[PDB]
RNA sequence: UAAGAA
RNA sequence: UUAAGAGUUAAACCUAGCCAACGAUCCAUAAUCGAUAAUGAAAGUUAGAACGAUCACGUUGACUCUGAAAUAUAGUCAAUAUCUAUAAGAUACAGCAGUGAGGAAUAUUGGACAAUGAUCGAAAGAUUGAUCCAGUUACUUAUUAGGAUGAUAUAUAUAUAUAUAUAAAUUGAUUAAAAAUAAAAUCCAUAAAUAAUUAAAAUAAUGAUAUUAAUUACCAUAUAUUUAUAUGGAUAUAUAUAUAUUUUAAUAGUCCUGACUAAUAUUUGUGCCAGCAGUCGCGGUAACACAAAGAGGGCGAGCGUUAAUCA
C-alpha cells in the first residue's frame, strides 16, 4: 500500500493514504489531505487528493475521473 | 427541466402523459406493476419510478419533491365503496397550467402543454400567460390558441413529396379498380353487395347506401398515370392535376397547405385510449376553452386524478415521498 | 427635513422591486432600521392598465395602504414628513397647500374622493 | 428481489427464431408490430381496434387483458382476426367469450390498471342550452338548476360561461370548420350525460373533508342517550355538516388621489392599522432557500414575491 | 412649449455660455437651435453624446429657464485648500513645515 | 422559524406600538377607584404593614398616579393664539396653516384615545357581565333532568 | 403526527 | 461626590459578617438573541453567515475637556509600527475599492447621486464608498435550456386489409438480448438576431441601471368585443396595383450497478499483484466488487467527495 507521512500547516504530522493506480509523490512534494481513513493500514486515517498540489491524477483514468484528478 | 430522453422505451415501458403510438403500445403490453417478491424499498422504488414516469416526468425529483404535499383532500357525501384517498398523491400537479391543458386534451402530451404555453398559445382568463408552472385556482378560465389544439388533436401534415408519391399510388390503385369493374362488372356488384352486407352499420356508407344496370361502369373512368419526377416541386401543378372522386382538386392531406395540420380535418391516430374527459374540467373545443372547476378530490369508488395505476402503486409511491427516500 | 421625529420612507423588497414602509422614525438611525411605528405601505409602480382599459380611460393606480388616525398624531405631536411623504399626503388628504413648495407649487381632471 | 425486468407484453406473442445476420432485431420490436398490424403505403394502421375513433358514444378504451393482447380487427366488419402460423391475418380458430358480455363499468374505464380511473360524461349542446337559458334568461338560481339536471353547482356556471364564450365565437364567425369537426368527433366518442337516469346524475351532497373531524373520537355516554349530528358538531367545534352544503350551494375607508392634467397615475389610499400594516422587519428570506416565493403579476409575469 | 429667446440669453450659445459647467465645448451638439435645446430630451443628448453629468445638468437649467429662474452657473463644491477634512491635519502639518 | 407559530406565522416584527395617552387619564373611573383603594395586607399584601417601620431614607408608599386631565393636556400642549390674529405675509400665512392643522390634528387625536378607552371599558362590563349569562344559562341547561340519566347506576344515599 | 437496515 | 440609591468611588467609626457540594472562588472557552436559518413527528438540538435587535471595539492602556449623554475613531501622556516636514510632527483601511500575509477558502483600486435617506443652506443648490445599480464568483434558489411524427430504398401493377418483386440493413447476439423512436428524415413552432416603437421605477424637472423590460413582424385609423373585414401611408413586381410583404435554431455532465442500495445482455485484462472499500468485505486463472467495453440505475447545471449540523 502506498503511503506519506504529511506535515499539514497546522503544524500536525500524519500519515495519508495515495489513491489510483500510479503516483508521483516524493519527498518535499505539496499535497492536499482530505479524511477517509485506509480500513486495511492501522494508523492512517487520511487521503492525498490526486490532482491537486503536486500530486498529478492518475494517469489513463477512464471511470470516476474526478475522484482521481482526472481532466476528460 | 428534464431533457427528454428516451421516453418511449418499449423495454423500460414506462407509460408517459402523452397520446404516442409507442406510449399507447407500453400502455397496452404492461399489466400490472410487478411488487412481488421486493423488499419495501424495492416496491417504493418500483411504484416511484412508474408514477412519475407518468405524473410530471418533466420535474426535477427535487422540485418535485417540494411541491409535493402529504395532504390528501376528499369530499363526503352526506346522503358503500371505498374512497381512494392516495391517488391523491400527484393531485396537485393537476393545477399546473400544463397539466391543465393536456387533461383538457388540448394538448397532444404534457410537454407539447409547456411548449404551447412558452410559445404564447394559452391565456388564463383574459391575460396571456408564458409560464407552465402557473398553478390555476377554482373557476378560473383558460383557452388554447385553436390551431395549437387542432394540430395537437389532428393527424401530422404529410410533405409534398410525401402526400405526392401517396397520390402516385392512390392513381394506380383507382386505376386498378376501374379496370376490374370495367372488365367484370358482375362479379364487382356480387362483391360490392356482398361485403355491404358483410360490414356494421356503424360505418356511415352503410347508412348512406340505405338512403344491375351496366352503365355504372361506364360512368368510371381511368385516371392518368403521374410521374413525380417532372412534377416535382410544382404544388399548382400537381394540385390541378389530380382529380379523384373522394379527394378533389388537392394533393394528399394538403387541402389548404398553409394550415399546420392534415388539411382536411381528421383525428390523430390512436386517440381513443387517450379520450377521457376530466371531471375537474368543463372543455369546450369549438373555442378551445376550459374552466378549472375544482382540484381533484377522492369520494367513494373514484379518485378524479387520471392515472395508469393502481391504489397499491400510488401508496407504495406515497410512501417514498413522505421520507425523501430514507 | 428637520427635527429627531421624521416621516419618511424605508426601502423594502429586492434589487430593481422597491417598496416602501411610510414609518416615523428618528432622525439618526438608519434608514431600513426599525422605526418608532409603521405608518404604512407605498408600492411606487403603479398597477398595470391593459391596452383596451387605456382606450376607456382608466388611470393606472399607485397603491398606498396607511393609518389616517396614527399619522394625523404624528403629524400633531411635531413629527416632520420628508418631500416624498409630504407629497403623499398632501394627495390624501392629510396635508394641505401650505406644505406645497415652489418647485412642486394644474387643471384638475379628477377631485380627492373619499369612499367607504 | 429484483431485477432490471424488460417490459415484455404480459401476453403471448411469436417470437423472433433465427435472424438473417443483418436483421438488428429486438422481440419487443416484433410484439409492437404485431400490436400494430401492417402499416399503409400512407402511413396508417387500419387493421388495429384503436386506430380510429369511435362513432357511438361508446369509448374505445384498451382491453388486452379481456382481448389477450389481440388488438387486429377487420376495419369494414370489425370482426377479430388473429395472425395465422404462415404469416396472415385471419379469423381467430375459437371465439372469445370475454369480449361480449364486459361490464358496463368498464366500458368507461381508460386504463384496466385502474378501476377508479372513470371518463366524464359529456353534456348534449341541447343541455347546455337549456342550462344557459334557464340561468341567464328565466333567472333561475343555480342551486335549482344543479338540483333538476343533476350537476354540480361550480359545474353548472362553468358551462354558463362556456356558453356564453361560444355564442360570442358564433357572433364572430370564428368556429371555422375544422374547429366544428373537431368538436363533433371528439362529442361522439364520450357517453352523453342523461339528467333522468339516477346512476349518471352527479351526487350533489358533497363537502370538503377538514383535518378536525379526520382524527377519530369517541365518545362514552349512558347507554340510552340521544347523539346526532348536531351533538356531534357540537363536540368537535364546528358547524353541522348541513350548513356546509347549505353555504356551499350559495368597512374599510377609501381616499382615491386628485388626479391633474399631465400626472400618469392616481394614488388610492387605503385605511389601515399600526401594528397591522407594513413589512415586517427580519423577516425570513426565502430567495436562496428552496421554497421561494413565486407569484404572478396581473399581466402574467412571474415576479418573487 | 419652447419659451421665448430673451435678451439675456439670445442664442444658444448665450445659454450654453451662461450655464457654464464647461458646456461651452458642448456647443457642436446642438445646431444651435433653440428647438433642440428645448425639446430634446434625456435620451436624445445620451444619443448625441453628451455625457451624464452634462445632460443632466443642461436639463435643470433649461427647465429653470422655462419656469423664468435664473440659469446663472452653480459652481460644483471643491474641496478645501488643506484637503479634505480627513486628511486635513497631515497636510496642515506638512504645509506649516515646509513654509 | 417555529417560533413564528406563536405569532400567527408573522415572520418579523413591528416596532411596538406607542400610546398616545401615556398616564390613565381622569375620566376613567375604574382606576381611579381600584388605586384609591384599601391595599391589602397578609400573603397578598402591598405595602407596609400597621407596626413596621420601613428603611430610613426610603418612601413607605409607591408615587403617587399622576392622571391625565385631556382638557389641560390639549390646552397647555397645543393653546390658540390669544391674540385675535396678525395676518400679514406669506412664509406667515403658510406657518399659520400649518399650526392650526397640527393643533387640530393633536386634539382630535387626544380625544379619540380617551373615548377609545372609555368606550374599551364600557365594551369590556358588557362582554363579561354577558359571558357571566351564557355561562350560567350552560351549566343550568346541564341540569335539566335528561331521561337517559335514569340508566345511569346511582348509589345517591351512600 | 414517530418506519428502519448491514 | 452625583440629577439620583448603593462599600460605586474617597475619608472616618463600628459590628463579624458574606459566598460555597442545588458547586463558591479559580481557570479555560465564547459577542448575545429573534416572529432569523438548519433539522426533527415533536420535545428539542445546532448556527448566530445573511434579515433584524442588543452589546462591545475602531492599533494598545490610563486620564481629562466639552457635552444631557464620551474614559469619544476627540485631546493629553505612554506603548507598538511606519512615513517625512525632523516637529511639545503625521499615520494606524475592524468606511469603500485594493494589496501582501495566513488559509482549503470568500469578489471591482466599477457607475450614479436618477430613487430613499443623511449633512449644510433662507433659498438657489452643494456633499454623500450611506444608498441605489452594475462587475466577479454555480456560493444558494428559481425559470428556461423543442414539441409532434418517425424503422428503410427502389422499381412493377366514391374506391379503400393494396399486392408483387429487387436491393440493402451499423455494434452486440441467435431470441424473451438488446442498443433503438434512439438516429437520420418529415411537419409546426418559439428563443436569439433584424427592424419599428416603447412604458415603469419620478416627476414641476432630473433615469446610473440602460444596446431597459414589454409589445408589434411593414405603418396607422374605424367599428365590433383578443379575433376580424374595411379607409388611408409603405412595398418590389410585373403591368396607380391583381400580388405578396425580415429571418429563424437546438447546446450534459457526474456518480454508480456483490449486499445494505435502484441498476440480469453479457464480455475482456489482471491474478492475494495492480488495486477497490461508508460497513460486511473483494482480488490466489471462472473476479457480478480491481481496470475496462456493451447494456443498465440515479441525480442533473450540476454530480461526486471531504469537513461539519440535525435526525
Ligand atoms: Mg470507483
Ligand atoms: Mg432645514
Ligand atoms: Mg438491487
Ligand atoms: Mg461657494
Ligand atoms: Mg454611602
Ligand atoms: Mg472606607
Ligand atoms: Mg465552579
Ligand atoms: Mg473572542
Ligand atoms: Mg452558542
Ligand atoms: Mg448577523
Ligand atoms: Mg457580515
Ligand atoms: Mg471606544
Ligand atoms: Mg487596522
Ligand atoms: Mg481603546
Ligand atoms: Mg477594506
Ligand atoms: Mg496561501
Ligand atoms: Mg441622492
Ligand atoms: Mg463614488
Ligand atoms: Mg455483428
Ligand atoms: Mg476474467
Ligand atoms: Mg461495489
Ligand atoms: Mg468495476
Ligand atoms: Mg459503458
Ligand atoms: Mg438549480
Amino acid at each position: 500500500r502506498k503511503a506519506c507521512r504529511v506535515r499539514l500547516t497546522n503544524g500536525n504530522v500524519v500519515s495519508a493514504y495515495i489513491p489510483g493506480e500510479g503516483h508521483d509523490a516524493q519527498e518535499h512534494s505539496i499535497v492536499y489531505v482530505r479524511g477517509g481513513r485506509c480500513q486495511d493500514l492501522p494508523g492512517v486515517k487520511y487521503h492525498v487528493i490526486r490532482g491537486a498540489g503536486d500530486l498529478s491524477g492518475v494517469v489513463n483514468r477512464i471511470s470516476s475521473r474526478s475522484k482521481y484528478g482526472a481532466k476528460k | 427541466p428534464r431533457k427528454a430522453n428516451l421516453l418511449k422505451s418499449l423495454a423500460r415501458g414506462r407509460v408517459r402523459t402523452s397520446f404516442n403510438k409507442y406510449n399507447l403500445f407500453n400502455l397496452y403490453k404492461k399489466g400490472g406493476v410487478d411488487l412481488k417478491s421486493k423488499s419495501l424499498y424495492q416496491q417504493k422504488w418500483t411504484a416511484k419510478q412508474e408514477t412519475r414516469a407518468y405524473h410530471g416526468e418533466h420535474l426535477t425529483e427535487k422540485r418535485w419533491q417540494t411541491v409535493f404535499k402529504p395532504k390528501l383532500d376528499s369530499v363526503a357525501q352526506l346522503d358503500i365503496k371505498e374512497t381512494p384517498f392516495l391517488l391523491q398523491t400527484f393531485a396537485v400537479l393537476e393545477k399546473r397550467l400544463d397539466f391543465a391543458l393536456f387533461r383538457a386534451m388540448f394538448a397532444s402530451s404534457v410537454r407539447q402543454a409547456r411548449q404551447f404555453i412558452l410559445h404564447g398559445n394559452v391565456r388564463v382568463n383574459g391575460v396571456k400567460i408564458k409560464h407552465p408552472s402557473y398553478t390555476l385556482k377554482p373557476g378560473d378560465m383558460f383557452s388554447v390558441k385553436p390551431d395549437k389544439v387542432l394540430e395537437a388533436l389532428g393527424a401530422k401534415k404529410p410533405s409534398f413529396q410525401e402526400a405526392l408519391k401517396i397520390d402516385k399510388t392512390q392513381i394506380v390503385l383507382w386505376n386498378k379498380y376501374v379496370k376490374e369493374a370495367k372488365t367484370e362488372p358482375k362479379e364487382v356488384w356480387e362483391k360490392k353487395l356482398e361485403n355491404f352486407e358483410k360490414m356494421s352499420d356503424s360505418n356511415p356508407k352503410k347508412l348512406q347506401f340505405q338512403e344491375f344496370d351496366p352503365k355504372w361502369a361506364k360512368n368510371l373512368k381511368y385516371h392518368d398515370p403521374i410521374k413525380l419526377s417532372e412534377l416535382e416541386g410544382d404544388e399548382p401543378k400537381a394540385r390541378k392535376l389530380i382529380n379523384l372522386p373522394w379527394q378533389k382538386n388537392y394533393v394528399y392531406g394538403r387541402q389548404d397547405p398553409k394550415k399546420p395540420f392534415f388539411t382536411p380535418w381528421k383525428p390523430r391516430p390512436f386517440l381513443s385510449p387517450f379520450a377521457i374527459l376530466p371531471h375537474h374540467l368543463e372543455i369546450s373545443f369549438k373555442t378551445c376553452h376550459a374552466v378549472y372547476l375544482r382540484d381533484p378530490v377522492a369520494r367513494p369508488g373514484q379518485s378524479e386524478v387520471i392515472s395508469p395505476f393502481d391504489v397499491p402503486v400510488h401508496e407504495r409511491a406515497y410512501m417514498y415521498y413522505l421520507r425523501n427516500g430514507k | 427635513t428637520c427635527g429627531l421625529v421624521r416621516i419618511r420612507l424605508a426601502r423594502f423588497g429586492r434589487k430593481n422591486s422597491p417598496v416602501y414602509n411610510i414609518v416615523v422614525a428618528n432622525s439618526r438611525k438608519a434608514r431600513d432600521a426599525k422605526p418608532i411605528e409603521v405608518l404604512g405601505t407605498y408600492v411606487p409602480v403603479p398597477s398595470p392598465v391593459t391596452k383596451r382599459e387605456l382606450k376607456r380611460g382608466v388611470v393606472p393606480i399607485k397603491d398606498v395602504k396607511l393609518d389616517f388616525d396614527r399619522t394625523k398624531y404624528w403629524i400633531g405631536v411635531g413629527a416632520q414628513p420628508s418631500e416624498t411623504v409630504t407629497k403623499l399626503l398632501r394627495k390624501a388628504g392629510i396635508l394641505n397647500d401650505a406644505w406645497a413648495t415652489s418647485k412642486n407649487s394644474r387643471k384638475v381632471v379628477f377631485e380627492r374622493m373619499e369612499t367607504l | 428481489f429484483s431485477r432490471r425486468r424488460i417490459a415484455y407484453p404480459f401476453y403471448p406473442f411469436k417470437k423472433l427464431g433465427r435472424q438473417h445476420p443483418k436483421k438488428h432485431d429486438t422481440n419487443l420490436k416484433t410484439a409492437m408490430r404485431q400490436f400494430l398490424g401492417p402499416k399503409n403505403y400512407k402511413g396508417e394502421y387500419v387493421m388495429n381496434k384503436y386506430f380510429t375513433v369511435p362513432t357511438n358514444h361508446v369509448p374505445n378504451y384498451i382491453k388486452p387483458d379481456l382481448e389477450r393482447g389481440q388488438s387486429l380487427e377487420h376495419p369494414v366488419t370489425k370482426k377479430p382476426l388473429q395472425l395465422r402460423y404462415d404469416g396472415t391475418l385471419g379469423p381467430p380458430p375459437v371465439e372469445n367469450k370475454r369480449l361480449q358480455n364486459i361490464f358496463k363499468d368498464r366500458l368507461l374505464q381508460p386504463f384496466p390498471s385502474n378501476p377508479h380511473c372513470k371518463t366524464n360524461y359529456v353534456l348534449s349542446p341541447q343541455l347546455k342550452q337549456s342550462i344557459f337559458e334557464e340561468i341567464t334568461v328565466e333567472g333561475l338560481s343555480a342551486q335549482q338548476v344543479s338540483q333538476k339536471y343533476g350537476l354540480k353547482i361550480p359545474r353548472v356556471e362553468a358551462i354558463v360561461k362556456l356558453v356564453s364564450v361560444e355564442n360570442s365565437w358564433n357572433r364572430r364567425n370564428r368556429v371555422s370548420s375544422d374547429l366544428k369537426t373537431m368538436d363533433e368527433t371528439l362529442y361522439r366518442m364520450f357517453p352523453v350525460f342523461d339528467s333522468d337516469a339516477s346512476f349518471k346524475r352527479e351526487n350533489l351532497s358533497e363537502i370538503p373533508v377538514p383535518q378536525k373531524t379526520l382524527a377519530s373520537r369517541f365518545l362514552t355516554i349512558a347507554e340510552s342517550e340521544p347523539f346526532g349530528p348536531v351533538d356531534a358538531a357540537h363536540v368537535l367545534e364546528l358547524e353541522p355538516a348541513v350548513e356546509t352544503l347549505r353555504n356551499l350551494s350559495t368597512n374599510t375607508k377609501v381616499i382615491y388621489g386628485e388626479l391633474v392634467e399631465g400626472e400618469r397615475s392616481q394614488y388610492k389610499f387605503t385605511n389601515a392599522k399600526v401594528g397591522k400594516v407594513g413589512y415586517r422587519y427580519g423577516s425570513g428570506n426565502r430567495d436562496n432557500k428552496k421554497d421561494r416565493r413565486i407569484g404572478f403579476n396581473k399581466l402574467g409575469q412571474m415576479v418573487y414575491i | 412649449t419652447i419659451p421665448k429667446p430673451s435678451d439675456q440669453v439670445p442664442d444658444v450659445d448665450a445659454f450654453l455660455n451662461k450655464i457654464g459647467r464647461n458646456c461651452n465645448e458642448l456647443k457642436d451638439t446642438f445646431e444651435n437651435n433653440w428647438n433642440n435645446l428645448f425639446q430634446w430630451d434625456s435620451k436624445i443628448l445620451k444619443e448625441k453624446g453628451v455625457n451624464i453629468q452634462q445632460r443632466k445638468y443642461i436639463l435643470k437649467q433649461v427647465h429653470n429657464y422655462r419656469n423664468n429662474r435664473p440659469i446663472h452657473e452653480i459652481k460644483l463644491g471643491k474641496k478645501s485648500f488643506f484637503g479634505g477634512e480627513r486628511k486635513r491635519k497631515a497636510f496642515t502639518a506638512k504645509w506649516k513645515a515646509e513654509n | 422559524g417555529k417560533g413564528a407559530a406563536k405569532y400567527g406565522f408573522k415572520s418579523g416584527v413591528f416596532p411596538t406600538t406607542r400610546s398616545i395617552l401615556k398616564s390613565p387619564t381622569t375620566k376613567q373611573t375604574d382606576i381611579i377607584n381600584k388605586v384609591k383603594s384599601p391595599k391589602p395586607k397578609g400573603v397578598l399584601g402591598i405595602g407596609y404593614a400597621k407596626g413596621v417601620k420601613h428603611p430610613k431614607g426610603s418612601h413607605r408608599l409607591s408615587p403617587k398616579v399622576n392622571f391625565i386631565d385631556v382638557d389641560n393636556l390639549i390646552a397647555k400642549t397645543v393653546a390658540e393664539p390669544q391674540s385675535i390674529k396678525s395676518s400679514n405675509g406669506s412664509a406667515q400665512k403658510v406657518r399659520l396653516q400649518k399650526a392650526e392643522l397640527r393643533r387640530k390634528f393633536l386634539i382630535e387625536a387626544f380625544r379619540k384615545e380617551e373615548a377609545r378607552l372609555l368606550h374599551k371599558h364600557e365594551y369590556l362590563q358588557k362582554r363579561t357581565k354577558e359571558l357571566e349569562k351564557a355561562k350560567e344559562l350552560e351549566l343550568e341547561k346541564l341540569n335539566k333532568e335528561k331521561s337517559s340519566d335514569l340508566t345511569i347506576m346511582t348509589l345517591d344515599k351512600m
